[PDB]
């Protein structure tokens, strides 16, 4: 999973 | 370029949202040159940034009228123009700039884009063409294509949109493949789309079974969907059976296609359709068209499956979908498949500790006969290996397996309907057991971390469940507050559950209270997309018991998401065009224009609308500015009645009752009547209070405007007399039974009554009018002293160790509340008008003493109402609610979170009625 | 089982998903620009009872030149309930076979540090670990900002 952006 | 690294300073100052600074150093900069047009926009958009936007606004017009050509001043204005949704102006923009230079191609792209960007549709299609000519590549004569294909679309003429734009369409693709210029793969999705639009099946069939098939390889086993769309829509059903067989044949774990497969053999035996004598008998390969075939293939793939070691579940499924099609269609002669019963019990046996097991049944449980489902459970409780029960203790199992196993067969007795039989006693002991089984269980998760739940936490829910059924059934607390102890015990052991907060909130707020709702809510971190779908329980409740704070920032939230939603989706799209998947758009626009329909919205449009007009009437304005500020007009609507769409998910909750207590499409559009019913009648009731001020024509608008509420109410008591019952877990009613029973419509209406008459007599200036006025103010003295009446009483109750809650009490308060402010507003109207005519008299109507004793009535209304929430106060915080030890202590915690929520309630309503009852001071005329 | 491409239709019923904490939910920008770019990397799973079990989401990008072109994988999760069923197994297999087919070079991913489980059934799957990024995850509601773990494996190309 990667970050919110 | 230096102008750009004058900018780099406000260009970071705007990243970083330093406005001011931003503001300054452009100044400096334009104070040396003033022929520095960027300086002057970026300054606009950070003064817009800051609130500022009416001389950002004519800024942008001024730097508009000088027509620039610069690039980066083209995309702050675009930036601006889309930061208060105006993109007609760069339309306008970008044309001026193409008049200027019109052989730039760049220009033209960007004019094109402009207009996709608004929806112009022949202008996009006039500016392909002109771009092609210009230069002559591809992609813009698909653009236009594609700007063609979306007009016929548009339209709701479907003979034009099929006679005019798909024709024309179609001639232009055939020139271009007749020109051997057909490279990529979009153009091919683009004509396959443009062909079956058109109702050409077979020439689409045909295209894509060609040579220009083969450019389909980004995708995987796309030419295999287009075919069986293509074969369903030509009904050419031994075609389909054989690509399905073959598709089966390769990955055999695939429900589609065994579901298409078991339609085309059935249809395939209905048509009695016979194999050629020679050649291959398709144009895929094998046809199976017997059911001898079938079984017997279901039978092969059943033992290719075994000899795996992966284990699938698909062919069993599979199985028990073709006996029950053999059983439908009426071959009772079955060919030797077997018991359905033993296929279930074997099922169940291979995959007991799969937590997926339960869900596959529920599917295919209808089969079974209800005469042997007792015996057919205590078959299946043979299996599990289970200790000895002893006198003192029960049957525990020994690892996960057998938790496991049993909690499905706990699962699979609830669903059969048995535990809606027996009485309260033999509910209760199954509760009592169910949570002895719990609390053995929770021992093997001693491991597990924060973010894994726990492994028995389905038992607390089924006796979660029972007790409610048991509170629904008899009407008794002491389960509600024990259903709640067992929920707050379960949840702090596991705070990464989902299931438990969401109950808990939801019977939070039946019980009232509404302090710890907002907090779990803010622990179960909802996002933007979730908002439109499990926002309702929140919006629902928020306004009903008084929580201002917390409605207002639900709803801004809420709108937040709704307007970025709104400005970026277009933006998206256009990247989505730009790019060149063509097939897309269509769905876009269906995505956007869903968005744009949400029920929710509406709702939360509404309800901040009317609290915003509430909270700060007069206390703050004069409820001019702030209607004038809020755009609003009796005649302007934005609500769309004809399209309006529910989005709201009404399955998050797990549920294992039978069919017949589940939730059904009848309780969904009841709901979503009964929510239109209401949505209408709020914002019927907006658009005359927003009509006011203006009456200092539309007397007639106002009359109608009155006329559909009339009926309006008239249709919703209507409704409210079918009593409707709901499933517990299933839709919330809405609160329009409360405020009918309260009275409050009477009260409005009169007032409303009065207004006419009042605004009559001063365009007529008699003593009758006079005479109906003051029969009017005796009557909603009356109305307002009786529906006070009916509030009175107490919020918590203790009585043999026991609490009794009351919310009708605090609804009740809520619509007087809304009440008094509306008529205070229409008082303060009629002392407006009133009081020329008694200063031009001065230099005896009787109406003036009757305003005057109105008034002292109003005011000493108001602070008898005061005094009585006052003692409410002053009694609840003087109760003494002290009257396992850790469910004693949690109950205790319980019933604490629930008195302070009411008198959070009850602090923010006596705060609000102290402001207004202040403002009565300027009525005394 | 039932494997098909992911539609926008779908984002009002994939719920039951992302309520556990150790998924995300992106907003309406990343989806769209996702399924838009790259269709084909979105794939979703439906139950027989109309259900959604999981889906896996990636893209693919790099240079040709430097051999940076690869197959990258931005989401995947599976429903609570659903596990213990090599879905996910499934789902990275179909990744790992479409992105060989665009004559990729390897496949990475990020991976939270105290998701072990996650972690362990990576390495299982040949994956070996390639390097550790610090605080790449912006923790919010005040949680430290964990670190990352960048996964990786090669292909068939080299």
């Amino acid at each position: 999973m990667d970050v919110f952006m | 370029d230096p102008n750009d690294r004058r900018l780099r300073p406000i260009y970071d100052y705007l990243d970083n949202g330093n406005n001011k600074m931003a503001i300054q150093q452009a100044d400096k900069l334009l104070k040396k040159h003033k022929d520095l047009h960027c300086a002057k926009v970026l300054k606009a958009i950070g003064l817009q940034r800051t609130g500022k936007q009416e001389e950002a606004f004519t800024l942008a017009q001024e730097v508009a009228a000088l027509e620039p050509t610069d690039d980066n001043s083209l995309q702050a204005l675009t930036i601006l123009y889309r930061e208060m949704h105006r993109p007609e102006l760069v339309t306008k923009l970008y044309e001026a700039a193409v008049k200027k230079v019109p052989n730039s191609e760049e220009y033209h792209s960007h004019l094109f884009m402009a207009y996709a960007r608004v929806g112009e549709y022949k202008k996009m299609q006039q500016a392909g063409m002109a771009l092609y000519k210009i230069v002559p590549k591809n992609p813009y004569y698909f653009w236009s294509v594609m700007s063609l294909i979306m007009q016929s679309i548009s339209a709701q003429d479907e003979n034009l949109s099929k006679t005019m734009f798909l024709p024309l369409a179609e001639r232009m693709v055939e020139k271009m493949v007749k020109e051997d210029k057909i490279e990529a793969e979009a153009e091919v999705e683009l004509y396959y789309m443009i062909l079956e639009r058109l109702g050409k099946y077979q020439e689409a069939l045909d295209v894509i079974r060609g040579k220009l098939g083969e450019k389909l390889t980004s995708e995987i086993q796309s030419r295999e969907n287009k075919c069986m769309a293509m074969y369903k829509k030509l009904s050419r059903w031994p075609e389909c059976n054989a690509l399905s067989r073959r598709l089966l044949l390769k990955n055999s774990d695939d429900w589609q296609f065994y579901l298409t497969y078991f339609d085309s053999v059935f249809r395939l035996i209905e048509e009695a359709w016979s194999p050629p004598a020679e050649g291959e008998h398709s144009l895929e390969g094998e046809v199976h068209y017997s059911a001898e075939k079938a079984v017997k293939f279901i039978e092969d793939r059943i033992t290719e499956e075994s000899k795996s070691s992966r284990h699938l579940r698909g062919p069993h499924l599979a199985k028990l979908e073709l006996i029950r099609r053999l059983r439908s269609q009426g071959c009772n002669d079955e060919y030797k498949l077997g018991d359905p019963e033993e296929l279930m019990f074997q099922y169940f046996k291979k995959f007991g500790d799969k937590p997926c097991c339960f869900t596959d049944l529920k599917v295919f449980v209808d089969l079974l006969p209800a005469t042997q489902c007792t015996k057919f459970i205590n078959q299946l409780l043979g299996v599990v290996p289970l200790s000895t029960p002893t006198e003192d203790k029960l049957a525990l199992p020994a690892d996960i397996r057998a938790l496991q196993q049993h909690l499905c067969v706990v699962q699979l007795t609830r669903l059969l309907g048995l535990y809606h039989t027996m009485d309260k006693n033999q509910k209760l002991s199954v509760v009592r057991e169910l949570m002895l089984r719990y609390q053995h269980g929770l021992e093997f998760g001693k491991t597990c971390l924060k973010t894994e739940l726990q492994f028995s936490d389905y038992y607390c829910l089924l006796a979660v469940h029972a007790l409610i059924d048991v509170w629904r059934e008899t009407g008794d607390e002491t389960t509600v507050w024990q259903a709640l102890t067992l929920l707050e015990e379960g949840l702090t052991h596991s705070p990464s559950n989902a299931q438990f907060k969401l109950l808990l909130v939801r019977i939070y707020c039946m019980l009232g209270a509404f302090e710890p709702v907002v907090d779990l809510y803010s622990s179960l971190d909802a996002k933007h997309i979730q908002h439109d779908t499990i926002g309702y329980l929140l919006t629902r409740y928020a306004e009903s018991l008084g929580q201002y704070a917390a409605a207002s920032q639900s709803c801004n939230f809420a709108l937040r998401f709704f307007h970025s939603n709104q400005k970026d989706t277009s933006e998206y799209i256009i990247q989505a065009y730009k790019y060149g998947a063509f097939e897309k758009i269509p769905e876009f626009i269906a995505f956007r224009n869903r968005l744009n329909n949400s029920l929710h919205f509406a709702q939360v449009r509404t309800e901040r609308m009317l609290l915003d007009l509430l909270l700060e009437a007069n206390i703050s304005t004069s409820l001019a500015e702030s209607i004038k500020s809020m755009n609003l007009r009796p005649e302007e609507d934005d609500i769309p009645w004809e399209d309006l769409r529910d989005n709201r998910d009404l399955n998050v909750f797990f549920s294992w009752d039978p069919k017949d207590r589940d939730v059904s499409e009848e309780h969904k559009k009841l709901s979503l009547e009964e929510e239109t019913l209401w949505l209408r009648i709020r914002s019927l009731t907006l658009r005359l209070i927003s009509g006011l001020p203006s009456l200092n024509s539309r007397i007639d608008i106002l009359r109608l405007l009155l006329q559909q509420l009339e009926a309006t109410l008239e249709t919703g008591k209507r409704f409210i007399e079918k009593d409707i019952q709901y499933p517990f877990l299933g839709p919330v009613p809405t609160r329009m039974g409360g405020f009918f029973n309260s009275g409050c419509s009477q009260c409005q209406i009169s007032s409303f009554y009065l207004v006419n008459d009042i605004y009559e007599l001063d365009t007529s200036g008699t003593m009758e009018i006079q005479e109906r006025i003051e029969n009017s103010f005796k009557s909603l003295l009356d109305q307002l002293k009786d529906v006070f009446s009916k509030c009175k009483g107490d919020l918590l109750e203790v009585k043999d160790g026991n609490l009794k809650t009351h919310p009708t009490l605090l609804e009740n308060l809520v619509f007087f509340v809304e009440t008094i402010s509306v008529i205070l507003w229409v008082s303060s109207y009629c002392e407006s008008v009133l009081r020329p005519y008694k200063l031009n008299l001065q230099k005896m109507p009787p109406v003036f003493t009757s305003f005057q004793d109105y008034v002292t009535g109003l005011q000493t209304l108001i602070s008898n109402v005061v005094d009585h929430i006052k003692g409410l106060e002053t009694h609840l915080i003087a109760l003494k609610l002290e009257e396992s030890p850790e469910e004693r202590k949690f109950s205790k915690t319980v019933q604490g979170k629930v008195q302070s929520s009411y008198l959070h309630s009850l602090l923010e309503m006596g705060e609000l009625l102290k402001k207004r009852l202040e403002t009565t001071k300027k009525l005394k005329i | 089982t039932t494997l098909r491409a992911f539609t926008c239709d779908d984002l009002f019923r994939f719920n039951n998903i992302n309520l556990d904490p150790l998924t995300e939910t992106y907003g309406i920008p990343f989806y769209l620009q996702y399924l838009a770019h790259w269709p084909e990397y979105f794939i979703v799973a439906e139950a027989p009872g109309g259900e959604l079990m999981g889906y896996i989401m990636g893209k693919a990008e790099g240079s040709v030149a430097r051999e940076e072109w690869h197959g990258h994988v931005t989401a995947l999760s599976v429903a609570p309930e659903f596990r213990r069923l090599g879905l996910a197994a499934k789902l990275m297999e179909l990744l790992e076979e479409i992105s060989e087919r665009k004559g990729g070079f390897f496949v990475d991913l990020f991976v939270r540090v105290s998701n072990q489980v996650a972690v362990n059934m990576y390495k299982q799957l040949g994956y070996s670990v390639y390097r550790t990024v610090i605080e790449y995850y912006s923790a919010s509601n005040g949680e430290p900002d964990e670190d990352a773990y960048d996964m990786r494996k090669a292909l068939s190309r080299d």
